[PDB]
């Protein structure tokens, strides 16, 4: 195979839909896998997605339905440091008495931490690892969730639906229309409201809209170009000689111990804009 | 509108009253201060300091140096 | 590379864990966290009850 | 098609590249007077930071409708279907 | 047609990467004094974020008017037209 | 026919993306000034605005010229009859 | 005739450009310290106010040749009769 | 087909060279208010190194998203297939 | 080799990370959750002395 | 011809176009900082205007130069007499 | 070929340049706030030159990419491979 | 030779434009520290003025070379030799 | 042949072009503060001095590559090879 | 050899170019400084000045090899003979 061939299969997901003749099959080249339209389903970002979560959720199930109030566990040690740590977040920045955004915050940040994490081990072991398992030699499989585009964009529309949401639920429809052109410029001249009204709605609709893409593109960018560097380093082995798969260990070394901080400061991001736009959504800022 | 101003020396008190602007020299320029100002300090070069108030809108002080506050 | 499919996916898994995580997971962790601080308050408090 | 075709990737390098260039100085001078700030008042570190990230969302507007525009003319194309 | 849809993609690029590269500087310049004031003065702070917003509204002015036209030369050509 | 209308749209970009890029960076540094001297005297902050909408007249002043001759070359090209 | 005509419209968008680019930074940096100055003297700005007209005077110049030699290029071209 | 290519190259250098370029510049603005930061007070650095990390996520955040696509056009090639 | 070497390569730099991993990022981590460990127990010690 | 001129054009705006932004943006700089010496030491201001008119002929002396030889490549041609 | 293998001589000086020039300011803001952090605290400097060699990793990390895709594209090339 | 002729005319524009750009930016960086240290020590005024006049001469060292070099260009031509 | 050696020219001009206006900003930069160190600290300037050469290696790395590679595309131009 | 020569004017104009261009704003900011800590502090002026002229040699290192290749390529040619 060549390097380019190498570099092509990595980036093609797991993709299941409407083949030209039935709703039930996968997709065996990028191409049939484009043919499928929006009524499609990348089954690898979705088999890495809900059983990460499951298991983060488990095991601080296990911490929480035996919680001692007294001398804590190794495991319920850790997981109240993380509650600990979430809740002062959240009280540094909300003032409310909303129930849903300390245990929003928590998701948010253990959910992405382990969907990044995954990044770290070798980029063929889990590729073929799905191929000897399966029986096939070209099966399409990416196992690091948050390198695709759709499933940033699912945690991000979805931080948007609960900040529309909660400014409609304690501003009010006339509230959450108010802040959308009565804000930032108003006026006692009725001729002058109505000639702010456009301009106010340019500022305010723009910044809003703004939000969810630079969540979902933010996470996106920083993973997808940190496993391409990954890809593009394990080419330098491809090669067979012995003065280059020495120095892309070094390469791939540097880079997962800056990875790592990556992955980390990723995750507080993400978890820190949620609380912040939700907090943000509660009061008049202006 | 005015605030609260004392000119007070190590020995006694030179003035004490209110004031709606205080105009003195700083030791890196000139200076204008009114009721709301932010908090500022400042060494003072010799020279005469103007108050003024309402019917008082040129009460002049000369001070030998020391700060503003 | 980027397709738009399993957007919707997603979206529903999130509002699942999430509420999941807001019932059972979140309150049990605080009330045990707050016990500890109860427990240490009331000690300190008799200690200053015992000395008064 | 090949000029057409070929200057939308240099219309996408500049839409996302003059917007990347424009984010690094802004983040850069905003985060180095939060910095001072939190120094000059170690008490309010809580409330510089709620109040950067708002001036943070007015930062990246319109790098961010740039980032889509960009991206809606790297895998569609709106002056293709004009021949 | 060719040439001025090509050119038409790059004179897009061009108003929407300028203006994202202007407003960016612009906010973390503005941005940056608004967090020095409010550190110095907390109680101040409501007051000061109603001004900067006045100010936000001068600094978006233009570059708005840039991302309108650039949308306008894309879902509708003036120049094609005139060929 | 092509080349002259086609370097009519790159004129449009540059008149409208210089002006914005200069504007933007422009009120940034004067409304970072106002508001420094709005913390420092909340007191004068009647007679700073209309004194910042002064200068605000001068530095916009030339960006408005700009974009007036870049609507007109947008609709009715001055340069398409003189070939 | 079509080069000459073509190349002089991007000729008028670099001289009122890069005059509404530098007279707007410009403005920014020259009004940015007379609201500075006005809020340290705030019985000086009578004064200061006609000391920033003489400055803007000088800032201005050269930009304003600049527009009034494109304004010439585009409704007297002095080229298109030179081949 | 050779322009398709020759402009992807281009495109590549441009996306990485003014995130390079926004980047170097961003965060020696950032860093060097962190020096100052510790320098007033070094029982606050732990605090200050982790806000600078804060700040580090937002100001690298689209200068990634360049890299990435031009990652994916030296390798990859969306343009190509579009002819 | 192609495939055979990349797999043996990326598995070499892979045990050279994680050898200094858990020789420097794992053991600070378990000493600053053993040191929360003990300042618990410490301090519920003085609110079980406060009974007596 | 035809090349020759039409580059003469571009040449022209250059040479007026960058003298008119370094100018805009040289005059911001000295011009803020005459003005503070004017608020802070009134006294001063009949020296400090002096000595601003002694950096001013510094500041436009190769600004000027640019603009002499701008309007000799426009009246006049040493280019087209060099076939 | 002549056109790739021209065009992407461009896109190494374009790689190697703007990274260069980025590096060098970006290290004399930062080095700038060092010298003036050694002469505030002489005793502090030992500390703050440690924190200064962590922030040069996060300056010269997007610049050591490009410079390596740079001698990549001068002794390899994945353009030609594509025709 | 029209091509050679009329990119020495690009050569001289940027080369005298340039060059003023960067003298009149520079000039209003060092006379606005001129007019500060004049204002706080005014019988330093002879003295600072003579050392203003010492980095004058390093200020524009290469920009008379470079005016030097595009007279030669414009009055001579070391490439319509073609050699 | 002409349009890659050509080509190369400029590629070669990019490099020690980009590095002469980032290395002369940078020093400039890390110099200004040198001396107001110096002014400042007068016993403290050995110690200054040698911690400066320390960010002069720093500031220097990426331009240096750049020249070396500059000089390798002009006496041993490694795209003419490249057919 | 009229592509090869007149691509070389151009060369020849960015080298010196941009060299002045960062000479010019490197002494500004340099010699700017070099007045602060002369008014601060008229007696340590014999050792500023020392202490400067080891900076400008810094300063200047790389715009005198650019201005050397700019000379070398005048009047001496590599790119002719490669072809
Ligand atoms: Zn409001």
């Amino acid at each position: 195979e060549t390097a380019s061939g190498y570099i092509q299969h990595h980036l093609q997901n797991l993709t299941f839909g409407r083949l030209p003749n039935g709703d039930w099959g996968f997709a065996h080249t990028a191409e049939q896998a484009k043919e499928m339209g929006f009524w499609a389903f990348h089954v690898d970002t979705l088999g890495w997605s809900v059983l990460l979560g499951v298991v983060f959720l488990f095991i601080f199930r296990l911490a929480a339905k035996k919680a001692t109030s007294g001398q804590p566990g190794g495991l319920q040690n850790f997981v109240e440091v993380m509650v600990e740590f979430v809740d002062t977040s959240v009280k540094d920045t909300f003032h409310g008495r909303n129930p849903l955004i300390a245990p929003l915050a928590l998701t948010v940040f253990v959910w992405i931490f382990l969907l990044n994490l995954i990044d770290l081990v070798p980029v063929d072991y889990l590729p073929m690892l799905a191929a000897k398992i399966t029986g096939d030699e070209h099966l399409f499989f990416r196992a690091v969730a948050t390198t695709d585009p759709n499933a940033t964009l699912g945690l991000s529309i979805s931080v948007f639906a609960l900040i529309v949401f909660y400014s409609i639920k304690v501003k009010g429809i006339g509230g959450f229309l108010g802040e959308l052109t009565l804000h930032p410029f108003s006026s006692k001249n009725i001729v002058v409201q109505i000639l702010l009204i456009p301009v106010n709605f340019l500022l305010e609709f723009v910044t809003l809209i703004a939000k969810p893409v630079s969540l979902a593109l933010r996470l996106f960018g920083n993973m997808y170009a940190g496993e391409l560097i990954f890809i593009l380093i394990a080419v330098m082995f491809g090669s067979g000689m012995f003065l280059l798969s020495a120095l892309g260990v070094a390469l791939n070394w540097a880079w997962a111990v800056f990875h790592i901080l990556i992955i980390t400061l990723q995750a507080f991001i993400f978890m820190m804009l949620t609380i912040v736009y939700l907090s943000m959504a509660h009061e008049d800022n202006h | 509108i005015t605030v609260h101003c004392d000119i007070v020396s190590a020995e006694a008190e030179i003035f004490s009253g209110l004031v709606e602007m205080v105009i003195a020299h700083g030791a890196l320029g000139d200076l204008g201060i009114a009721p709301g100002h932010a908090p500022l300090i400042t060494d003072l070069k010799p020279g005469p300091i103007r108050l003024v108030k309402q019917g008082g809108e040129q009460e002049v002080y000369y001070i030998s140096g020391g700060f503003l506050e | 590379m980027n397709i738009n499919a399993t957007l919707i996916g997603q979206s529903v898994a999130f509002f699942i864990f999430v509420l999941f995580c807001m019932k059972f997971v979140w309150p049990p962790v605080i009330a045990a966290l707050q016990e500890r601080q109860k427990k240490i308050a009331d000690g300190l408090d008799a200690a200053n009850r015992a000395a008064r | 098609m090949e000029t057409v075709v070929g200057l939308t990737a240099i219309a996408v390098a500049l839409l996302i590249g003059l917007g990347a260039l424009g984010t690094a100085i802004g983040f850069g001078l905003l985060g180095g007077k939060f910095l001072e700030g939190a120094a000059r008042q170690p008490e309010m570190v809580p409330m510089l930071q709620v109040k950067m990230f708002i001036v943070a969302g007015l930062l990246d507007a319109v790098t961010m409708i740039g980032v889509g525009i960009a991206l809606f003319f790297t895998f569609a194309n709106p002056f293709v279907g004009q021949i």
